[PDB]
């Protein structure tokens, strides 16, 4: 069901959708999305937990 | 890469009031000419310029 939701096809889109979310208002592109996909939760020296 | 641009932006925005992204959008339109567009842009105003003497110079009035 969650598939059958999801409109999204690729991983690009998937970055595109998760790029708007985090902020609106600014239009996606492939190298900032990926970007801040690798630092949000990625990256050691801002992502990890003890 | 201008009118799909504004398209989804505007599809995109939930009623946001953040006058950052309305900023970055606005200037996000229009792209950058280096070595090439500022050159024509400075001869355009020096053309200008020179239009604006030449009809003074016909404007003895002024002198």
């Amino acid at each position: 069901e969650t598939l059958r939701v999801d409109p999204t096809n690729d991983r690009l889109s998937a970055l595109v959708e998760i790029y708007r979310m985090m902020r609106p208002g600014e239009p996606p592109t492939r190298e900032a999305a990926e970007s801040l996909f690798e630092n949000l939760f990625f990256s050691e020296d801002r992502y990890d937990l003890s | 890469a201008a009118a799909q641009v504004l398209s989804s932006v505007e599809s995109e925005i939930g009623r946001t009031t953040d006058p950052v992204r309305m900023y970055m959008r606005e200037m996000g339109t229009v792209e950058l000419l280096t070595r090439e567009g500022e050159i024509d842009i400075a001869k355009r105003i020096e053309d200008g310029i020179n239009q604006v003497q030449c009809s003074v110079a016909e404007y003895p009035e002024a002198i």
